[PDB]
């Protein structure tokens, strides 16, 4: 049986993320927006089971959890014609509907509140999976809903799932515009608290990136978070592509991510997407080659991740994983490895051997595509320092200040201390400096 | 005649003896120098085949 | 490489300590006993003395312009040189 | 990765120079006013990626940066049929279009006043080459914007990117006309100055010649700046000739200009052209021969700057440097550099091996030639000095005439004192004198710290 993967949708921006994720995962697999597979959804190549549930012989349901302690957002995704095609019995929604109030201690309060609604959706959701590899969570560290809850469900799922895996879809927060949750930063530290004891790997999404990338490279003047929320479902569907065309290789989650992630620590993940063209740049399809195609990866412009440049630090990537989907000859991806050896395009870890992995994926047969090669890039880098140092720094800024701490007292998880804040933040700051060493030759005795 | 130069592409292929066999493709040939410099002045015991193939055929 | 006797013998014995490693990371759910330390000593020793002989083969496979293909697999495991830099014996694991 | 050049244009002058000269490595590479490669372009021997970038999959932009102080050329560039060729992040416009008024001391204030949007875009031109050799600046030295703007860049290009070569194209002042601007000399001196301590090369484009020749050899009874320009355009084309069509040797602008620079000082090169001819001589191929160049780039009415008959100094050429495009036979090469060398027809400094250099090149098929065979001259020639000489002249004219002092006292440069101009002046004497010293078997120890 495939190994099914529940798609949890967590606060605003988090529940705006799922939506527009199973919009993106309908269109990719035909499913009309009752779960149903189009008649002309006749190619069954691709694995919906993975990430959706068959209603029946013909109906695929999206195995995504929609979860908001805010009931608009909620009932704004039930009012949208792809109502119907999440299993109902997957969806827990809070009740009160007054959210967390940009509150993590608010959100984690909530989640415990929620707690046996919550693990009874959970373990509901487990026993319809055959061979269930985990869940994933869609939510922004910056809110209180998606964030406090985020923290909360995580702490709740490695207690109760300690044998199953955790993969994250986490919305970061923008770092380049001023946050009007002072206490996003605690949000923020908390989130990554129980990414670093209780999640696995962490799958990072800056909001300050989708607004770079749709702004600079979209040419998008003023983005919309629907906007932003549809290019990261796209990415995550070109992400998915390897997993509902089943090949030879990367044929489980657990598979693919278990090559990008050598420490516990090192769950820090970098993106990239292929083919990159400006909205407006759709019209020239390119005939890029496998070396051309990575040429064009290997331009910042391209990568799904707007990482600071550190100055200080000699960031290199911990690991690459290129997914390329589409018509790709493989002597040219060979000439691509060796020129971009040659040419030292990329800088590795010098502790430990490394390269950039290529898997070659096909497209889902249901969604025809507009470009001949697709490719998703995967990378550990170390140069994602830059942004964990950037919220370490805003984290240290917030609670020297004791910004919109008030508002976490008034919740339990806060209400004496913000404790867990600051021992977040150092975690965090072990975890830049760690990143960085990662980045040396010095990596080989990390840890030592 | 005619069949070498059609079949076996004798002039091409003197022609191409020309250009890189006779350096005749002096541009190419400054590149790989170039790149080969650090290479080159390294002890020819830590040379691998293998990276010398690739930095030729980066080169060209 | 199946036609390569030699080659495909040494891939042969280096996953069967592959097996063995992984049955002996499989046993110790904790960190490992003296036995499985033992075990895993004794597989990075072999380990080592089967990837020095693995880039001597592919060395040797260069010096003779045999296989292409080989040199570039060899290319992809040095990609960072690290195994270039290791001398082409698999990193020490370190405990 | 080939060698990139990025081109500069500065000032009134260095833009218009630079335009053409677009225009010319278009019209050799067939590369359309748009920036597309034409259809008869097909002969993929020549380096593009040294001097042009590929902007889309089809439109290759040159590695040219457009730099004025005026908006009204820049304007005029854009207003052109080649505005598509060129990387529009490589324009550079003053905003106050108001230029540098003649004062080299202003042009580098103002060069200082935009060093950090110009050098952020130079830095960011520089990522975009794989193996960048160097810049190309294209500038006056006698007014203000493209003098004390070209000091300026030279000056902060050299701090900045001290392990990247910086050429100039140096348009040096008209010594026949009557300059208008008393302080040319001045904006001459400072630019002198940048060229002996920040620049490694500089072409002298003396608009004196410029203007002789045009009359003279063009017959143009009033010879426009455009002349010159297209005149400049073709000189800079047969410069990137071997860049344009690769071959066994020379291959690289370093490896082409090594052999022509013996000593950091001896760095101030000749330039000659041939064959001069009218548009209208089009119609007659002559079976020009090797040594029928040679003769006729012997001459000195054929040497693309006009230099003062001497009689006090025995001026030499240092070096020569023939670039020849066309069908050349190396046999005939052969026989004509032994009967060129037995006819003594040159005199070499004494003090070291020296001759002719001469490179055979092939034409641009993109381009179609109205002649056979063309040729460039490069020439260290020591009677380059009484050309220096008598820019020295007039700067010291000036700084004892205090002539137009009160402006260039305006500007931070010259507002205190003109120790500037001084040091340009006292290393522009060393300069001449070790010229002369370099005609001369003494120039053995010419420069030695016991000389």
């Amino acid at each position: 049986m495939p190994r099914e993967i529940i798609t949890l949708q967590l606060g605003q921006c988090g529940n705006q993320i799922g939506f527009e994720f199973w919009k993106q995962l309908c269109a990719e697999h035909g499913i009309s927006p009752e779960g149903i597979v189009e008649e002309f959804a006749t190619e069954g190549t691709d694995r919906k089971d993975v990430f959706f549930y068959q209603a029946d012989d013909e109906h695929y349901i999206p195995r995504a959890v929609l979860l908001d302690l805010e009931p608009r957002v909620i009932h704004s995704i039930l009012n949208s014609p792809y109502a119907k095609l999440y299993n109902p019995e997957n969806i827990y929604l809070s009740e009160h509907g007054g959210g967390a109030g940009n509150n993590w201690a608010s959100g984690f309060s909530q989640g415990e509140k929620i707690h046996e609604d919550i693990f009874d959706i959970i373990d509901r959701e487990a026993d319809g999976s055959d061979s269930l590899e985990g869940f994933v969570l869609c939510h922004s560290i910056a809110g209180g809903t998606g964030s406090g809850l985020g923290s909360y469900l995580l702490e709740r799922l490695n207690d109760r799932y300690p044998k199953k895996l955790v993969q994250t879809y986490s919305v970061f927060p923008n770092q380049d515009e001023m946050s009007d949750v002072v206490v996003q930063p605690y949000n923020s530290l908390l989130t990554l608290k129980r990414l670093t004891q209780n999640a696995d790997c962490v799958v990072v999404l800056d909001n300050t990136a989708l607004n770079r990338i749709a702004t600079d490279r979209l040419h998008i003047q003023n983005p919309s978070f629907s906007q932003i929320n549809q290019l990261v479902s796209t990415i995550m569907s070109a992400s998915t592509t390897t997993l509902r065309y089943p090949g030879y290789m990367n044929n489980d989650l657990i598979g693919l991510i278990a090559s990008l992630i050598p420490t516990p620590r090192l769950h820090f993940l970098m993106t990239g997407y292929t083919p990159l063209t400006t909205d407006q740049s759709v019209a020239s399809v390119r005939k890029t080659t496998v070396l051309d195609v990575m040429r064009r990866l290997l331009q910042p412009k391209n990568v799904m991740v707007s990482t600071g440049r550190d100055r200080q630090t000699n960031h290199c990537y911990i690991a690459i994983l290129n997914i390329i989907q589409g018509e790709v000859d493989p002597t040219q991806v060979h000439k691509s490895l060796q020129r971009i050896r040659e040419r030292k395009l990329a800088n590795f870890i010098p502790w430990g051997p490394a390269s950039i992995q290529v898997a070659l994926s096909r497209k889902s047969p249901y969604l025809p595509s507009a470009h001949r090669v697709s490719g998703l890039m995967m990378a550990n880098h170390t140069s994602i320092s830059s942004l964990f140092e950037r919220t370490c720094r805003q984290y240290d800024k917030l609670r020297k200040r004791e910004a919109f701490l008030e508002q976490f007292r008034k919740e339990d998880m806060f209400k004496d201390n913000f404790d867990e804040m600051d021992t977040s933040r150092e975690i965090v700051q072990q975890l830049i400096d760690e990143y960085h060493a990662a980045t040396r030759p010095d990596y080989i005795s990390w840890g030592t | 005649l005619d069949v070498l130069n059609k079949k076996y592409s004798l002039l091409d292929h003197m022609q191409a003896m020309r250009r890189y066999l006779l350096l005749g493709q002096g541009d190419f040939i400054r590149h790989l120098m170039d790149l080969l410099k650090p290479e080159l002045v390294r002890p020819a015991t830590t040379l691998y085949q293998h990276n010398l193939t690739g930095i030729l055929e980066t080169a060209v | 490489f199946i036609l390569l006797k030699p080659v495909f013998h040494c891939l042969n014995e280096i996953l069967d300590l592959c097996h063995s490693f992984c049955s002996l990371v499989s046993q110790n759910l904790g960190p490992l006993d003296e036995r499985g330390a033992a075990q895993l000593s004794i597989l990075v020793k072999g380990f080592s003395r089967q990837s020095s002989l693995l880039f001597k083969i592919l060395s040797s496979v260069r010096n003779h312009q045999i296989n292409s293909d080989l040199a570039q697999l060899l290319l992809r495991l040095d990609y960072n040189k690290y195994y270039t830099q290791a001398g082409g014996t698999l990193g020490s694991f370190g405990m």
